[PDB]
């Protein structure tokens, strides 16, 4: 029952501990976001004079 | 207890690959450079940036050449002399950069070699007695070598700081074209420091246009910026450096058209609720030089409502492109340590990492068909503002190496990393000593609780948190000593002997049955000077039981017990040591030590005991030196039956049998290796299991 | 393009401990020990919660930080933290009884 | 209309399933006794690779 | 089927716990018997 329950829930702080470090440095190392405008133009009249 | 142990350690190997492919991927990290490097460029502005030639004999220098414009001689100093360069550039995303090959020192210049590049990346110098510079475009890093007079001589002179990078990262160099800890409770003390901190933000922004009549913008984009600011906390006029940086950046394209009257940015940059921003601290208080080895930090910051003002379009016909707005909000969530090189004065700091919100004004383009935007956007932050503060408490737990003189406090930091630490030879010998005044029933009992790594892993008190995928990392390097390949091995000759009816069970060795756990012991070994034939068969059998099995499972306390146990009481007693040093010792106590230390197993009424030592032992309990052994019957029905560790050998038990009496429940709770009676005669009167004990922990030598 | 993203304050814990009490008066007996003496997987604890959308992961990480900073992880720490001391040398020889 | 791909691997699973059968047709059966007892976790059934 | 083959009382208590791999596994070393065809069938059901 709660034997391997309560003794994984503590013996995984490695994990977890690691998983902390882990996303620390995956936001760290995170790259830029771009999007696109879509299958969409846009324009006007631009000569204003 | 410590079988399970071992086996929880070799088992959680599945997180070193993933705990290091993220420290690949996130450690990849005038001036005339010597030899034997590399160069990397990236301009900012389009023009002449970086030159280089080796000034006597033969010029070689790279000029961008502007898109949409024909073939044109341009004004250019080139080596400080307006050269004659008439290229013309028809390409639309992908820029060139020709490299100008010019002869003498007044001479001219022809045209070949021409570099392409979209994210303004491109890397030049002298490789194998030659000029080997990347050429092609984007998708592979083709190189070009250019043959010259005194190769190792030519002058790199850029106008902008760029990096120093050695040239053994060729792989390094082409995927871009395309930390010290010592904690221990000895002598090492903790200090209070739960300082209140300002700090105060300043952005800067990287805004290139695209060269023509101004209505192409190619490059609006933050970029790191550096201003000082002076404290009057508590009395003291603190100066203190700060720098900003931005990840997970927001990418924005306004394209209004082709024909060159369009108002179009190539892109734009903008902040949203996927971003962060970090600082540095250069103060100087005492607390700033005491961030070399640090305990616990945390930091509480008040937020900022920060806003973007309006910003800035010139266009020729027409009015005024007004961007305008901006908003943010700062939440700081994590607090980290980093360096700063700003003028060869490259030392520690302090890192805030902060949530970002935005808010709920618009942020408009006037006669643009875009309206409503969300986030602080990239044009003009500081809205003519000096500062942006932040205040809130700081708190900072470090902890330097205080002597042992209570009355000696160190208030300082020797140098940016402390180099000569000390070896495992020499860690030997003082994991050699601690081992004689150990315990003589408590380590026993130490031997009988499951300790699972957390409480394994947890009273060592280091100052980071990479100790464990480390403590994975030592069996994952068991490979080069011989646990991890003997593991690896039995699975393999155990699988393959379960596939093989060909020719891998009849072509092996003799045992007692088709078995692996035979035959793959006995293949192969030295013959010692004086053993008999089935000594070797047995010290085999026992070789390869003792260490598989104490991975795998045992009746009674087990060898490997007493090995995590006493290895517990020297990591905790150790009074030297570093978190990166245990990843030796772990590795050569569970390796290293179980010398030689035998088992048994018990066939109905009939146990037989045999190490490796080149001895065996026929006896069952009733008294001892029985029929001789049966090495065939003994090998099949140890096979057949899990195996119990002999803690108590023939000579031990024969002379507690012989000298100070026995009864038969004692007896048999022994020769089954039961832990509570080995306690229990150890505690009472002193017995030779004590002698046997003590004699057995100093057998875990090293 | 939205202002705010809706945190969703959470009940306090005193009312949340009072509906659990209220709901553990309200459980079953006999199949309550046939669950009992069954060995669950770590996994189906957090498995069937809530919208699958990174969060049961989330959920698992934060229970697992906030686990080993409870009065039982640091009590079982400092039992064989002693143990250990004990067994390391005769450090608390004798102080009383 | 360039982003529709819709199944993948099938191709080799499919036929790489009859030559574990053709291979296990010939397996051994004693040392697969023997080859029961061992705990062959992760860090072995995935070393013999 | 192999009562027929005695085995009885002992290897058979353990049998019929079905899983003391020493009795089994004695069984198939030496005897021949049924129970190397009936593992066999087992290798080749999970087979497919």
């Amino acid at each position: 029952m709660a034997s391997l329950i309560y003794r994984q829930l503590l013996t995984n702080s490695y994990t977890v501990d690691l998983s902390d470090e882990i996303q620390e440095i995956g936001s760290t190392k995170s790259q830029n976001v771009t999007i696109n405008p879509g299958p969409f133009a846009q324009t006007g009249y631009a000569p204003v004079n | 207890m410590a079988s399970l142990i071992y086996r929880q350690l070799l088992t959680n190997s599945y997180t070193v690959d993933l705990s290091d492919e993220i420290q690949e991927i996130g450690s990849t990290k005038t001036f005339n450079p010597p030899v034997d490097y590399w160069m990397l460029l990236a301009p900012t502005t389009p023009g002449v940036i970086v030159e280089g030639t080796n000034n006597t004999d033969r010029w070689l220098a790279t000029i961008l050449i502007e898109p949409n414009v024909q073939s044109e001689n341009r004004t250019y100093t080139i080596f400080g002399i307006q050269e004659q360069l008439t290229v013309s550039n028809t390409s639309q995303d992908q820029w060139k950069f020709i490299d100008v090959v010019k002869t003498t020192a007044n001479g001219s210049i022809g045209q070949y070699g021409s570099l392409l590049s979209s994210p303004k990346l491109y890397a030049v110098m002298k490789h194998n007695e030659k000029l080997y510079t990347y050429e092609g475009q984007t998708p592979n890093a083709r190189t070009g070598h250019y043959s010259t007079t005194n190769y190792d001589s030519v002058n790199m002179t850029a106008f902008c700081d760029f990096y120093i990078i050695p040239r053994s990262e060729e792989s390094k160099c082409t995927e871009y074209i395309n930390d010290i800890v010592i904690s221990k409770t000895s002598l090492w003390k903790e200090m209070q420091y739960n300082r209140d901190i300002t700090i105060r933000f300043k952005f800067a922004n990287t805004i290139i246009k695209s060269g023509g009549l101004g209505y192409k913008w190619s490059e609006i984009s933050f970029k790191p910026a550096n201003y000082q600011y002076t404290y009057t906390r508590d009395g003291e006029e603190v100066t203190a450096h700060t720098t900003c940086s931005v990840n997970g950046v927001n990418d924005f394209s306004f394209n209004g058209g082709s024909l060159p009257t369009d108002f179009v940015v190539s892109k734009f940059e903008v902040i949203k609720e996927n971003s962060y921003v970090y600082i540095d601290y250069w103060d100087d208080s005492q607390a700033f030089r005491n961030v070399v080895y640090v305990r616990s930090l945390a930091a509480n910051l008040n937020s900022v409502m920060c806003t973007g003002g309006s910003y800035n379009f010139s266009l020729p016909v027409g009015q005024w492109p007004v961007l305008t707005g901006g908003a943010v909000s700062l939440h700081s969530a994590g607090v980290t340590l980093s360096t700063q090189f700003t003028d060869f004065v490259s030392l520690n700091s302090l890192r805030f990492r902060f949530r970002l919100a935005v808010e709920e004004p618009h942020f408009k383009l006037t006669r643009t068909r875009l309206d409503r935007l969300y986030g602080l956007p990239a044009a003009d932050p500081n809205n003519g503002k000096e500062y942006y503060e932040i205040a809130g408490r700081f708190s900072l737990i470090s902890l330097v190496p205080s002597n042992d003189d209570y009355q000696t406090p160190i208030a300082n930091s020797v140098t940016v990393r402390q180099d000569l630490e000390r070896q495992l030879g020499e860690l030997r010998e003082e994991f050699n000593a601690l081992s004689q005044e150990i315990a003589m029933s408590q380590l026993i009992d130490l031997a009988l609780l499951p300790l699972d790594m957390f409480s394994m892993f947890s009273g060592i008190k280091s100052t980071i948190d990479a100790a464990k995928s480390m403590a994975t990392n030592v069996m994952k390097k068991f490979k080069k000593s011989g646990l991890a390949n003997s593991v690896s091995t039995l699975t393999d000759s155990l699988s393959d002997a379960a596939s093989s009816i060909s020719r891998g069970s009849s072509i092996r060795s003799i045992g007692s049955s088709a078995s692996a756990w035979t035959d793959v012991s006995t293949q192969i070994t030295d013959i010692s000077s004086s053993v008999s034939s089935v000594s070797t068969q047995t010290s085999t059998i026992s070789r390869r039981l003792r260490l598989k099995e104490m991975a795998t499972q045992t009746e009674g306390m087990n060898f490997d017990d007493i090995s995590a146990a006493v290895l517990k009481t020297k990591i905790d007693k150790s009074t030297q040591i570093s978190p990166n040093t245990i990843p030796d010792i772990v590795t050569e106590a569970s390796e290293k030590f179980i010398p030689n230390r035998a088992y048994r197993v018990i066939n109905n009424d009939d146990v037989f005991e045999a190490g490796i030592d080149g001895k065996f032992f026929a006896y069952k309990v009733d008294t001892f030196e029985e029929i001789p052994f049966d090495v065939q019957k003994f090998a099949d029905l140890v096979t057949d039956s899990p195996v119990i560790s002999a803690i108590i050998d023939f000579k031990t038990l024969k002379n507690l049998n012989d000298n100070y009496g026995i009864t038969k429940q004692q007896a048999f709770n022994l020769l089954r290796s039961d832990p509570r009676v080995l306690r229990e005669f150890i505690n009472q009167d002193n017995p030779i299991i004590r002698n046997r004990i003590e004699q057995l922990i100093m057998q875990c030598r090293l």
